[PDB]
């Protein structure tokens, strides 16, 4: 393969500012041959630029690609309200065609901490055997946080799921929801359940938890 | 929808028009001009059906098998036929070019000889007859009253100052070599492809024919409708790169795709008009 | 207006074999390579295979090991993308994508430029199954004098989806349904959540409404 690696991960900017997409490859991708797609929640993705530079029919002059090589970069001049999306640079000159990871762009407030609330299996659940610890991150930004549960003090990694909300489209904050799923017998197992929520907000975590037995 | 004249003169009036289509899906623009004849002194009516347009070549690497193989295909012939029916009391009378031929380009000025007749000369007013085909040959397709045709077929073409090579070339080491790039360099199959820069422009852009036949019909004939079937096709290759062990090694494979674009034109005598 | 439109979605038992289609509508078909590429449920995008209809000429990648398979049909002016021996990790969505048809292209492809709506093949050894609904509260009862929030966890379920609501729709604000998420198990599983005021907390009960169209289900649980 010849494996593209986009960055940063995310973009957090306003409209009105220039955001510039990175995209770097294994090998030369040629030079011929590098596109970027814009992709939008729920549908497919957009043609936006081909071959390198030059931008594919009906795209505006706002979207600009740029690059020699092994870095390959796209440049929205003046981001407006619908260029919030994820891009994906791809080579499409040697087989397999690869594509890049994906950045997102990201529209930026004011930095928030997560509100954290924990939620002990039911009984329903509990009576078939299942036991889910539920932690919901409510109404935080940036984007990115990290969920750590702790059952007696340690930390549990296998059986979580975690999601995350899109963005809100009034208050500009995401959301997210981490389910540690064990067996009832597991969850008897021990007592203190914990989840801990580490932001960029700060590096003290946001706790919350319970025991068991209580 | 006028059918527009010139006339030369007391003698003849030249009824001529132009009917074009574009055929997307087999990447072809048929060019087919006529012109009617009108002698009076001479007892038979003529129709020169000058077939001009551009087929694509459409020379392409195709797909990649890893980065050992590779195939690409490319345009080893051309055709434009016409052909009356079996029944049909038309005829074709004259037919330019005449004989197969090499020469890079062909050249002819026709022009009508006040005598029914229609001869070309290559060094009293009509147009002319060109068209370019480097690397190939013209192969006049056994023609008889009933049907014409030429085929322009690859010939042979250089190699990087190598060569010259031909679809039948064969090296033991190497095997085809057309469109091979490097011999022993260590790559991509699929990169190691001839660019069509440098080969013949009837590979890429295409070839552009312009062959002119000429029907007779006459006068006195009982039944003055006149079908006819115009036929331009597009023979391609197969040419598979693959690495053996210490160099590359090309082959051929011919005829593998086709490409018969026929059109069906009505001509009217009378009225001395022609149309799809 | 030159244009793919794909198949309905689709639901294998892993072990099977799918087969989407994709049939072009405006502007041409032969010569113009068909790129079929596949995405994850928030993941990247992972080309599979081409194939260039004129030459009938199909284009593999590699690590799929000929497992995925192309073939076009002129009569439907359309392609195929055949994938055998389906798995979990395979449940993907199936673009097609038609090239840009650029005026000398001797390459295979070039620039995905028009793009079919995607097809949903979800891999799960599983049949048709409604929802658990279990509660979500906390138990201290009223903490930090400000306000708390309470919800519903629709477990083991299939196929998506799942409409949850709240209060027969009587409370919008302040909700967070969260994505589906499929489960190891081979079934999906999400939460709904709801913040409300803590004054506001032991005066009305909030019931979650979880509606799910594919068993004829619906399911009306009840939270404090």
């Amino acid at each position: 393969e010849t494996t593209l690696t986009q960055s940063p991960g995310t973009l957090s900017l306003s409209p009105g500012e220039r955001a510039t997409l990175s995209c770097r490859a294994s090998q030369t991708i040629s030079n011929n041959f590098v596109a970027w797609y814009q992709q939008k929640p729920g549908q497919a993705p957009r043609l936006l630029i081909y071959g390198a530079s030059t931008r594919a029919t009906g795209i505006p002059d706002r979207f600009s690609g740029s690059g020699s090589g092994t870095d390959f970069t796209l440049t929205i001049s003046s981001l407006e309200p619908e260029d919030f999306a994820v891009y994906y640079c791809q080579q499409y000159g040697s087989s397999p065609y690869t594509f890049g990871q994906g950045t997102k762009v990201d529209i930026k407030r004011a930095d928030a901490a997560p509100t954290v609330s924990i939620f002990p299996p039911s009984s329903e659940q509990l009576t078939s055997g299942g036991a889910s610890v539920v932690c919901f991150l409510n109404n935080f930004y940036p984007k990115d946080i990290n969920v750590k549960w702790k059952i007696d003090g340690s930390e549990r990694q296998n059986g979580v799921l975690n999601s995350w909300t899109d963005q809100d489209s009034k208050d500009s904050t995401y959301s997210m929801s981490s389910t540690l799923t064990l067996t009832k017998d597991e969850y008897e197992r021990h007592n203190s359940y914990t989840c801990e929520a580490t932001h960029k907000t700060s590096t003290s975590p946001i706790v919350k938890s319970f025991n068991r037995n209580e | 929808i006028k059918t527009g004249t010139t006339d030369i003169g007391s003698n003849t009036t030249v009824k001529t028009g132009d009917l074009v289509t574009y055929d997307k899906e087999n990447g072809m623009l048929k060019k087919v001009f006529y012109s009617f004849i009108d002698d009076k002194n001479h007892n038979k009516k003529l129709l020169v059906i000058r077939t001009k347009g551009t087929i694509a070549g459409q020379y392409r690497v195709y797909s990649e098998e890893g980065a050992n193989k590779s195939g690409l295909a490319w345009p080893s012939a051309f055709k434009v036929q016409l052909q009356l029916p079996d029944n049909e009391v038309a005829q074709i009378s004259d037919y330019y070019p005449r004989n197969s031929i090499d020469t890079k380009e062909y050249m002819s000025t026709l022009t009508y000889g006040f005598n029914g007749n229609v001869t070309g000369d290559d060094t009293s007013i009509g147009h002319t007859l060109k068209y370019v085909q480097p690397d190939f040959k013209t192969i006049l397709e056994s023609p008889t009253d009933k049907k014409v045709g030429w085929k322009v077929i690859f010939n042979n073409m250089v190699n990087q100052n190598w060569g010259p090579y031909d679809r039948d070339s064969w090296n033991p080491v190497y095997g085809n070599q057309l469109f091979m790039k490097t011999r022993n360099g260590s790559m991509k199959a699929a990169d190691n492809f001839l660019d069509p820069n440098k080969a013949s422009s009837l590979l890429s852009s295409g070839f552009s024919p312009d062959f002119a036949t000429v029907i007779t019909m006459d006068r006195k004939a009982s039944k003055q409708q006149t079908n006819i079937d115009v036929i331009y096709e597009r023979v391609r290759d197969d040419y598979q790169l693959h690495w053996t062990s210490t160099n590359w090694k090309g082959t051929n494979t011919k005829d593998k795709w086709t490409d018969r674009s026929s059109e069906r034109y009505k001509i009217d005598w009378e009225k001395e008009e022609m149309t799809n | 207006q030159v244009q793919l439109v794909q198949s309905g979605a689709e639901v294998k038992k892993p072990g099977s074999s799918v087969k989407v289609s994709c049939k072009t509508s405006g502007g041409t078909f032969n010569n113009v390579a068909i790129n079929w590429v596949r995405q994850a449920p928030g993941q990247g995008l992972e080309w599979m295979g081409g194939i260039i209809p004129g030459l009938d000429t199909p284009n593999y990648a590699q690590k799929f090991q000929g497992r995925v398979t192309i073939t076009a049909d002129k009569s439907t002016t359309s392609t195929y993308l055949e994938l055998s021996s389906l798995r979990s990790d395979d449940t993907a969505v199936y673009y097609c994508a038609r090239e840009m048809e650029v005026s000398g292209r001797w390459r295979p492809t070039e620039a995905f430029e028009i793009w079919g709506q995607g097809t949903m093949v979800t891999v799960s050894s599983a049949s048709t199954k409604g929802p658990s609904v279990f509660p979500l509260a906390p138990c201290s009862r009223s903490t930090s004098e400000s306000t708390a929030a309470l919800g519903c966890l629709v477990k083991d379920y299939f196929p998506e989806p799942v409409t949850v609501s709240w209060n027969s729709g009587a409370l919008t604000s302040g909700v967070h349904t969260f994505p589906a998420v499929l489960q190891s198990s081979g079934l999906y599983s999400l939460s709904s959540v709801v913040t409300v005021p803590s004054s506001n907390f032991g005066t009305q009960t909030y019931t979650c409404n979880v509606d799910h169209k594919p068993s004829n289900t619906k399911v009306d649980k009840t939270v404090e």
